RNA sequence: GUGGGAGAGGGUGGUGGAAUUCCCGGAGUAGCGGUGAAAUGCGCAGAUACCGGGAGGAACGCCGAUGGCGAAGGCAGCCACCUGGUCCACCCGUGACGCUGAGGCGCGAAAGCGUGGGGAGCAAACCGGAUUAGAUACCCGGGUAGUCCACGCCCUAAACGAUGCGCGCUAGGUCUCUGGGUCUCCUGGGGGCCGAAGCUAACGCGUUAAGCGCGCCGCCUGGGGAGUACGGCCGCAAGGCUGAAACUCAAAGGAAUUGACGGGGGCCCGCACAAGCGGUGGAGCAUGUGGUUUAAUUCGAAGCAACGCGAAGAACCUUACCAGGCCUUGACAUGCUAGGGAACCCGGGUGAAAGCCUGGGGUGCCCCGCGAGGGGAGCCCUAGCACAGGUGCUGCAUGGCCGUCGUCAGCUCGUGCCGUGAGGUGUUGGGUUAAGUCCCGCAACGAGCGCAACCCCCGCCGUUAGUUGCCAGCGGUUCGGCCGGGCACUCUAACGGGACUGCCCGCGAAAGCGGGAGGAAGGAGGGGACGACGUCUGGUCAGCAUGGCCCUUACGGCCUGGGCGACACACGUGCUACAAUGCCCACUACAAAGCGAUGCCACCCGGCAACGGGGAGCUAAUCGCAAAAAGGUGGGCCCAGUUCGGAUUGGGGUCUGCAACCCGACCCCAUGAAGCCGGAAUCGCUAGUAAUCGCGGAUCAGCCAUGCCGCGGUGAAUACG
RNA sequence: UAGCGCCGGCCAACUCCGUGCCAGCAGCCGCGGUAAUACGGAGGGCGCGAGCGUUACCCGGAUUCACUGGGCGUAAAGGG
């Protein structure tokens, strides 16, 4: 992208749960254009986060977003022969994006056959808990601050 | 490793396969990156070609040579194909 | 060489078919390797003439095959003599309801492949290339063109490596959609070898 | 002469401080140093970093500068002494005492040399360390002469302003050093910059000439050989000065121009990198291609721009390959000489087919014409010939066509103007834009081929409509839009209308950008088609075309048998995968756009299916392929080489074909082989995109079709930079 | 009695065949790698004529030793 700044779409509103980026998460986990598919995984993922800690989905996914999300990350760099992986400040741009791709991925790599269940488990290892989820992101902001001997250089 | 040659327009005689073949070979003594090549030699009039393909790691630098012989080119090609080997590694180096 | 025949691109645009009848699924090739065959004998016969565009017309059974051309006693004959002499292995070559037809044309030099054939003539007859495509282009444009130019190839003075020569005067905006350009070609031969002849006249805008 | 000025001018003798290294003391601990990154090296035997003390050598920070001084080389802390050149004022004295200068003589960076000192830092040589194919180098740790002083030699240089010295003459602008004046100003000397005139091959020079003139000295007379040889002179040496030829070359050169190129610099575009969804590579098969096999495994193509390309259909057809078998005035082209025969239908001989061996029915014809018959226009065969025929050569002999950089923003011309000229100018600059698009500048002003625009697809609604549409509408309904009924909707397909930054906001000078109103749609609305002069001696002699080149019962034609599907190995592009978003079954929806006669073949019946036999309707908005699939009803699988795998082999079929061993695809039944998502690398993709599924088409007996070209479903992941 | 030279450019006089970086031309730049006006023959053409050409040497073109009449910043050339 050399010329200008290069806009992002804004995605539909979840007619489920009222929200446009909820209709935003749809689409990562899906191939092939899947809004029925992947959607019962995780529409099947919506009676599970009302069958374990029940309560609402509600705010399940309105704090399974910024307790994953990354304000801090590494974005790399080369001198002349060495190259540092270089702390940074991410906009609501790429603060909307770190956290649903990340997702479906690792919670996939799991043994529980079904994603309806072994996704669902994944909405509560941020807004709560543990996991492979909250894993990366430590890696992540780690890279940042300690790391952070290489902030000198920034943009 | 693989010398791979073409007879098209040409013969590609065994006994000149010896000859070409010896040229890459010293060649091959002075760059370790070298995968594989694909020659091509070719006679027309005057002129008595030879061209190559010429793979680095992952390749790839190639380049063409005349003359009257059908041995000549075989004496230019490497030619021209040393110079940018040797670009090929230096400005490497100096990455 | 990456242009088009700029009438092939013109076909429904600024200019219409010189075979334009209709047919059936298998009753085409037959219609079509007729006038293929009728051109096949009115371009070995007609030559000199000027022999330009051979516009046909067909029904069922009926046929007219009009002709457009530049010297119309090269073309009718003697009181009726030519134009009925061809008309005998003609609609005996179609075996069908045939016309034969006559149009001359004006300013024989506003037609491109009329232009071209001198261009060709002047060619084989081992003449002047540089000062025959130019003075072919310089007839065209007095002679009320607004744009015109010549294209010729193969070996101009006969030597082994052949070339491409090149003249053109006035708008020539091949590109442009409302064109009305002819295009005809011109292909000449001599000892040395075949040549060719692209020629374009404008003929104004729409 | 008087009087004054500035200055790193020179020589000698002294003396000041910072910093470096070394040594002694103190203090203190695990590393320092060094590079691109390292290593050598130093360091617990106490380094580096810090404090104090001491020794010694070299250079002289700030001032300091485009500055000053000297004839040049060259000269920089400060002080004194000794000393040179120089400028100014005054207008005092001398009275042409001037200028130049072959030899001569003196001076002469650095390096080098001799004797003696000195020797911190640095550093040829030299030793290590790394790099590298090597690295007798570049970078790193050491390190000797030397660098420094004295005296004596050396005498070279890009010893350069590559410009000899003196004098006179020919605009100025500017700033600077330094004298003087009645002081923004002027006058003398010096150092720079731009430039009148003039000079110049050009670059450039220009009161500091490379201008005009005069004097005198030095030097040049093609490049290499060669500053070599010889002789001479000088030197301790190194070597210096003077300085040839033979031979060889058709050039060597100076400045400038247009490009190309740079491991030159700027500003900018492309799914070019980044960043993402996915792939190849690693699996098995298709297809192509490399190698080898073969008697043929037929040619082309080859980085980008060849490898599901030519090939949109190889069982023998095709088919340019090969064996055996044939055939020749020829399979075909005109042409004519000499005859038959006048045409023809059917046999039949040996045949693998060809091919060759041979019986017989048999002419309508324009005319002499009852007629005996006749040229015969046929056409047929035999002999002839000219020749045909050649996918045998030459894509560096070519046309046409095409690939290419690239849908890239460019390539140019007229006329003017600049230059002796090549050439420039325009077309550059600045601002925007997808663009040489436009705008503002401007010695240019226009114009051409390009761009855009004009042409189709798609998407708003209108126009003209309806044997396709419609309980929209009322009604029956055989309850299928069936009909009475209905042209309004959807469809359909010819015209149309339109949207331009027109409008308001912010910027602005314009173009335009930034911003919004509305509009189904906006800043070209999204896609095709279109591709500049030219480039690659790109591709094609095998589509066709064409100059020549050579074969002329063969390198020509036909046939039969085989081959292009061999198989030790590699690669290219690909389909199905290697599982739970998933593996089956049954239930059941939704698109267009196409294609249809010894075609689409509705429907039945046999069969397991292939399909077979029957059967209608169709030249086809009204008949057939036709069933769209994924999805979705919800059911079986429960991490399982498996109910993932559909592959090698097994059986018996089916179809078309005269024919399926080589070499056809579909069927039912049996093998149910890899293959656990794949390295290193690498190939696409900015909307209805990838990606997933499905349908149609060419071509074609049939398909070795997963490919080529299209149609339609849902629907993203990532872009600041 | 008629001959000699040449016919790519300088430099007046062009086509065909043979040859195919070979044979050969050549005073200079150059020509011959298969259609060569440059080789070798032929036809023709130009030039001169009892000669025509070659070679050697002298002056010229050499304004290239520059008195007439050259130069030296970067072309050869200002002496350190
Ligand atoms: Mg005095
Ligand atoms: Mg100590
Ligand atoms: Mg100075
Ligand atoms: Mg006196
Ligand atoms: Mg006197
Ligand atoms: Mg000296
Ligand atoms: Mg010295
Ligand atoms: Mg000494
Ligand atoms: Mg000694
Ligand atoms: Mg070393
Ligand atoms: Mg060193
Ligand atoms: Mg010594
Ligand atoms: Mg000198
Ligand atoms: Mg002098
Ligand atoms: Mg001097
Ligand atoms: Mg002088
Ligand atoms: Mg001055
Ligand atoms: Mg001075
Ligand atoms: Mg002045
Ligand atoms: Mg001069
Ligand atoms: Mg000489
Ligand atoms: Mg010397
Ligand atoms: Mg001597
Ligand atoms: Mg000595
Ligand atoms: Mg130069
Ligand atoms: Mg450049
Ligand atoms: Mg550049
Ligand atoms: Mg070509
Ligand atoms: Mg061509
Ligand atoms: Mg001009
Ligand atoms: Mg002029
Ligand atoms: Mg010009
Ligand atoms: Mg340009
Ligand atoms: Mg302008
Ligand atoms: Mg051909
Ligand atoms: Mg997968
Ligand atoms: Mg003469
Ligand atoms: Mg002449
Ligand atoms: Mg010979
Ligand atoms: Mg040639
Ligand atoms: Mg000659
Ligand atoms: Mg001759
Ligand atoms: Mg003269
Ligand atoms: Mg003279
Ligand atoms: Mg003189
Ligand atoms: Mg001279
Ligand atoms: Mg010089
Ligand atoms: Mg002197
Ligand atoms: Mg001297």
């Amino acid at each position: 992208a050399r010329r200008r700044r290069a806009e992002v779409r804004q995605l539909q509103p979840d007619l489920v749960y009222g929200d446009v980026l909820v209709t935003a998460f749809i689409n990562k986990i899906m191939r092939d254009g899947k809004k029925n598919l992947a959607a019962r995984i995780f529409y099947d993922a919506c009676k599970i986060i009302q069958e374990k800690t029940g309560q609402e989905p509600l705010k399940v996914f309105k704090q399974a977003v910024e307790n994953v999300k990354p304000r801090m990350e590494v974005r790399s760099r080369r001198v002349g022969g060495a190259n540092y992986q270089v702390p940074m400040e991410v906009s609501p741009r790429r603060q909307q994006s770190l956290a649903l791709r990340w997702l479906v991925q690792a919670a996939n790599q799991r043994p529980e056959r079904r994603a309806a269940v072994r996704i669902a488990h994944e909405l509560m290892d941020a807004a709560e808990g543990k996991g492979g989820a909250v894993k990366k992101k430590e890696d992540v902001e780690r890279m940042a601050e300690a790391n952070r001997a290489y902030a000198h250089y920034r943009w | 490793m693989q010398l791979n040659i073409t007879g098209n327009n040409v013969e590609i005689t065994e006994a000149l396969r010896e000859f070409v073949t010896a040229k890459f070979a010293k060649l091959e003594q002075y760059f370790d990156r070298i995968n594989q090549v694909y020659v091509v030699l070719k006679v027309e009039k005057v002129t008595h070609t030879s061209d190559a393909t010429l793979h680095v790691n992952g390749g790839e630098i190639h380049a063409s040579a005349e003359g009257q012989d059908m041995y000549a080119a075989i004496d230019g090609l490497i030619d021209k194909l040393a110079r940018q080997l040797t670009k090929h590694k230096d400005k490497l180096k100096q990455h | 060489g990456n242009k088009i025949h700029p009438i092939g691109f013109r076909l429904g645009i600024t200019r219409d078919w010189e075979s334009r009848w209709y047919a059936g699924k298998k009753q085409y090739r037959h219609l079509l390797l007729e006038d293929q065959r009728i051109r096949g004998l009115l371009e070995k016969e007609l030559y000199s003439a000027g022999l330009a565009r051979v516009d046909i017309e067909r029904a069922a059974d009926n046929v007219a095959v009009t002709v457009h051309v530049a010297k119309p006693g090269v073309v009718i004959g003697r009181g009726g003599e030519r134009i009925r002499v061809l008309r005998e292995e003609l609609a005996k070559l179609t075996g069908k309801n045939v016309a034969l037809n006559v149009q001359e044309v004006q300013n024989p030099n506003l037609s491109a492949p009329l232009v071209a054939q001198r261009v060709a003539e002047q060619i084989e007859r081992r003449f002047a290339v540089r000062r025959a495509i130019k003075q072919a282009v310089q007839r065209v444009m007095e002679s009320g063109a607004k744009g015109a130019k010549v294209i010729v190839s193969g070996r101009i003075g006969g030597a082994e490596q052949a070339r491409t020569e090149w003249a053109a005067q006035g708008r020539v905006p091949l590109h442009t959609l409302r064109a009305n350009i002819d295009y005809g070609f011109a292909l000449a031969r001599t000892t040395y070898g075949v040549l060719g002849v692209k020629a374009y006249i404008f003929l104004g805008e729409v």
